[PDB]
């Protein structure tokens, strides 16, 4: 779940901070299920 | 019946008046920062 | 976003020609069901079969009378509000809105052989309200009228089950919106007589007032809106109805010494009775008087012959501070004032519950 | 949309596996909710409490605490289930009949544990364990269904105390809906439920309400023309409160037909909406 | 989803907004639901029947009249909070445990004012207001409580155990004009639970304590009840009437079933109905207390 009051952000130096939590939540999400794997 | 006995009284009273007004500000009195929107969605009370 | 219900029926207590669009329907039990809780339920004294009388004579008025007895559904299931209010529009407050949809559906109707129908329903409900068979437990809830289809006699309807009012397509009128319309005779809402501050949500309930006397009963249906809660809106309607709760307290039931457990229980040098006689040998002698209290009670109020309402809840509207408005529009060939309601969410489960006290 | 598989077991034999697929449209009930789940919580093993099976009160109890689920499907080697709870927006979601009486459209659906007459249920002989299904009746009937098989129960007794019985009576109990007679319980022999899982209801129930219409008769004397006196008023009350909360009423399904006929018998499926 | 808003006052402290933002998934209370509104009506000043803090009588009928909404995440300026008595749907709630008391899955919640210690709560000096949070105990617990603070009203005109610990309730009772509004509809109860039909069952306490014996299943219930246990061994009971209508009328039907609907309206109408149940996913199966659990609306 993302964008509490955070979608004007995307969807329009904020900006790139934001685009890193982008990154740094879904390359935790991504290994989220290589541990589901196992 | 009107006999006045030995006791005085004072009374209040209160009222209130709608004015105009005058205001004076100087140059740089407030500074000001204003930000972005968002939008909201929501059931209205037909659409939304 | 929302669900709709189909049911066909016999027309001869709802006719979707003439009803407009987003009005109440409600729906039957069948009557079979009523003779068998009549003669069960019927207070001490009173004749059980006047309501059998009362019964016959309503489809001995209505077509098709041989199809009584085997419910293979194809009664009369479904009926409108407006009828209801009209069969007891002698009963409202407001003499001539009352009058007025009588006469209405009296002549947008067949109004050949409606006025006998309307009679036999009345004291149908006379003697319904005559062995506590109160008509609180057979008449249910259906959603504002949505599309209806009819060839002759017999009609296929379809309405909304809960949800918005507005998220519907009606797809034949002018628009395809349609909002909650009632007669104005049954509108009664309970704050402005209560005296608080109507703003924000408020509740829709149906109440079921009941007056019991001897050979003299009645029952009106009130359409109240209240923003009371749940549960509170049983300790504010008694508050504008306390005439009629003493007067049935009364005129409900129309067909002794004390004991001093406490006083002889605290003091000792009484009669005792221990388990050593209860074993089962002699349980005469042992219980010879021990006491005698000559008692019995039968002719008392029950809480059943003191009743007087019955709610439920049937939707909500969030949108704070309401602009309901009554307007008179023509009703078939004649004039009616109605009250239309926007923006109506319906739902909640047919719970009844009963204002005895 | 949240849904609930059943393993179901290994080397069923044809005839065990078989009749699970006639019971498609029947509703269970889950402890606890997973998306995995084993046979044994579906069993009345896993229902019955203290060793002993259970009774009615720790069924209807029971029936409160534990969550419910609606069989959708079978697969010769997998059955899934959909749930009733949280959110779960279930699609075209039919049920099937249960009880002898009639359902009829905008008829809302409460459950009961069968008390008319023998429990029908599956029976695994080669597993070991057995499910039964609880039985689905309108709202409107309920509260006369409970207060009538009591009050049968309770004039069994009294005939069976009374030195002499008070007989002399109307005939059948008939309970009656969509123009039906059900006529429960012919004759007077043949107790199978009288005392069996009944006998601690009608035992609660009776002791309340002597409890009840005495304490008034007890305390103002003025009605008709040592002692704690307060502990009494506390435990009537609590248990009052626990035993009303235990039979209570709540519906959990809506009939809501659409382009099908109204009325159906029991054996049949239809669609129902989430209420 | 129906979500209403909660205007924070500005100039507010940050030791203040630290402590308010603890408060993350705890019950608040509306006199009036609308979706814009003020912190006055969640003070407890709202709360002054006359001109005074309120009762706790006087609370358990704020409880029920009120509206009750539940707390969500809470940004430096806004307090959002979504509402649970009207029907609306609600995806992932969660609420945060404020009893003593621990919890499990499939347990109903109501709600009671803090009869046990000084309840914590939020403390606003510069705004000038204080906020109480309403506590939460299963439905057994509340029906005991219940019981208890009635009996000691009626003394007036306490401990309890679970789950092998005792508790100590200090009954607030200063006042007087609730405290015997209770008593009037306890009695209306009592009343209309008297029909014709007591008379039977009245008649079958010989019999009772016989079947109380040699069967091993009465005893701690005629221990436990006391008036019936007196009444079978002091009074004499005359035998039978008849019936006026008997041939078609059954008389102890109305007795067995009137009675169900009192018992179950007796449990609600003395306090709080049940408002939540809890059923977590993906969670342990008991929750201490301060800690949060998903639960779903009833």
């Amino acid at each position: 779940a993302i964008a509490s009051e955070a979608l004007s952000l995307l969807s329009n130096s904020l900006r790139i901070r934001a685009i890193q939590q982008m990154a740094r939540n879904l390359r935790t999400v991504l290994d989220s299920f290589e541990r589901g794997t196992a | 019946t009107g006999f006045h006995p030995g006791i005085a009284f004072t009374v209040v009273r209160q009222d209130r008046f709608a004015t105009e007004q005058l205001l004076y500000a100087e140059r740089a009195s407030e500074s000001y920062f204003v930000g972005q929107i968002q939008v909201h969605h929501h059931d209205a009370i037909g659409g939304v | 976003t929302t669900q709709l219900i189909q049911q066909v029926s016999l027309t001869d207590f709802f006719r979707p020609d003439i009803e407009h669009a987003g009005s109440i329907v409600l729906i039957l039990r069948h009557p079979s069901d009523m003779i068998g809780e009549a003669n069960t339920l019927t207070q001490a004294g009173r004749d059980p079969d006047v309501l059998l009388e009362g019964l016959r004579n309503l489809f001995n008025a209505c077509t098709a009378p041989w199809t009584v007895g085997e419910g293979g559904g194809l009664r009369a299931y479904v009926t409108s509000l407006s009828f209801i209010a009209a069969c007891r529009a002698e009963e409202y407050t407001d003499k001539q809105a009352a009058d007025a949809n009588r006469t209405a559906i009296v002549s947008a109707y067949g109004c050949s052989r409606m006025e006998t129908r309307l009679i036999r329903f009345s004291e149908c409900l006379r003697a319904m309200v005559q062995c506590h068979v109160f008509p609180h437990r057979f008449i249910s809830f259906f959603g504002s009228l949505l599309e209806y289809t009819i060839q002759d006699n017999l009609c296929n309807i379809t309405a909304v089950a809960k949800g918005p009012q507005e998220a519907a397509r009606t797809d034949k009128t002018s628009t395809r919106r349609v909002t909650a319309n009632i007669p104005a005779c049954v509108f009664w809402d309970v704050d402005k007589d209560l005296h608080l501050s109507a703003d924000g949500l408020k509740h829709v309930f149906l109440v079921f007032v009941y007056t019991q006397r001897r050979q003299r009963e009645g029952v009106r249906l009130h359409l109240a809106l209240s923003q009371l809660n749940e549960q509170c809106f049983g300790r504010g309607i008694g508050f504008l109805l306390g005439r009629i709760r003493a007067e049935n307290a009364a005129w409900g039931t129309e067909g002794t010494r004390a004991l001093p457990l406490v006083q002889l229980s605290n003091d000792p040098t009484s009669p005792r009775c221990s388990i050593g006689e209860i074993t089962g040998v002699n349980w005469n002698l042992a219980r010879q008087r021990l006491y005698q209290w000559t008692g019995d009670f039968r002719g008392l109020p029950t809480q059943l012959s003191c009743m007087y309402a019955a709610y439920t809840l049937i939707g909500t509207i969030p949108s704070e501070s309401v602009r309901y408005t009554r307007r008179m529009e023509r009703f078939g060939g004649y004039n009616v004032p109605t009250i239309w309601l926007e923006g109506v969410v319906w739902g909640g489960t047919n719970t009844w519950n009963e204002c005895y006290y | 949309p949240f849904e609930i598989e059943v393993l179901l077991p290994g080397e069923l034999s044809p005839a065990e596996t078989s009749a699970l697929q006639k019971c498609e449209g029947k509703i269970i009930t889950f402890s606890t909710l997973r998306h995995r789940a084993s046979l044994v919580d579906i069993a009345l093993s896993s229902y019955y409490i203290n060793g002993a099976p259970p009774d009615t009160l720790s069924l209807l109890e029971a029936y409160r605490m534990r969550f419910a689920a609606v069989i959708t499907r079978v697969i010769p080697g997998k059955l899934l289930a959909h749930a009733i709870g949280v959110g779960t927006p279930t699609p075209g979601l039919f049920i099937q009949n249960t009880s002898p009486v009639d359902l009829c459209n905008g008829d809302y659906i409460c459950l009961l544990p069968p008390v008319f007459g023998s429990a029908d249920s599956i029976r695994l002989d080669s597993v070991g364990l057995e499910i039964v299904f609880p039985l689905t009746i309108p709202q409107t009937l309920m509260r006369e269904i409970i207060a009538k098989v009591v009050a049968r129960a309770v004039e069994r007794t009294a005939a069976g105390a009374q030195i002499l019985p008070h007989e002399v009576l109307r005939g059948a109990d008939v309970i009656c809906y969509n123009g039906r007679r059900y006529e429960l319980e012919t004759n007077l022999q043949h107790r199978d439920g009288s005392d069996a899982a009944i006998r601690t209801l009608v035992l609660n129930l009776m002791f309340s309400i002597n409890e009840g219409c005495l304490l008034l008769l007890a305390l103002i004397p003025t009605l008709l023309v040592r002692f704690p006196i307060y502990e009494t008023i506390s435990s009537w009350i609590s248990t009052s409160s626990r035993l009303g909360d235990t039979l209570g009423t709540r519906a959990i399904l809506r009939v809501c037909v659409f382009d099908g006929p109204s009325t159906v018998h029991p054996g049949d499926r239809t669609a129902v909406i989430q209420v």
